[PDB]
C-alpha cells in the first residue's frame, strides 16, 4: 500500500488570510 | 517571535497556520523560525524524529509519517527504515 498523499498547505499563488 | 524578511504567516480555513515565502513565491507548514539542526535519521534517538518529520497517527489508516522537507508520506519510521537498511 501507499499511505495517504502528501497534504501541502495552500498554494502560494492565490489568496490567504494573512491575519496574523 | 518575527519571521524573516517577506514572510507572511496565514491560517487555513481551518485556522491552521502555515508560512508563505514571497522570497521563493512558495508556501511551507514548516516555520523557518523553528528551524533546527537536521541530522541523518539513523543518528536520532528513541521517539526522535529528524527536523521536517511528523509522525502522524490516523484512525483510517494508521500511522504514518510525513516529511514536510520532501513532500512525502511512508509507513516506515525513517530513522528505523534508515537504522534498518544500514545492518
Amino acid at each position: 500500500d501507499r499511505p495517504p498523499p502528501y497534504v501541502a498547505p495552500p498554494s502560494y499563488e492565490g489568496p490567504h488570510r494573512t491575519l496574523g | 517571535d518575527p519571521l524573516p524578511d517577506n514572510w507572511e504567516m496565514a491560517y487555513t480555513e481551518k485556522g491552521e497556520v502555515y508560512f508563505i515565502d514571497h522570497n521563493t513565491k512558495t508556501t511551507s507548514w514548516l516555520d523557518p523560525r523553528l528551524a533546527k539542526k537536521a541530522k541523518p535519521p539513523e543518528e536520532c534517538k528513541e521517539n526522535e524524529l529528524p527536523y521536517g518529520w511528523e509522525k502522524i497517527d490516523d484512525p483510517i489508516y494508521g500511522t504514518y509519517y510525513v516529511d514536510h522537507i520532501n513532500r512525502r508520506t511512508q509507513f516506515e519510521n525513517p530513522v528505523l527504515e534508515a537504522k534498518r537498511k544500514l545492518q
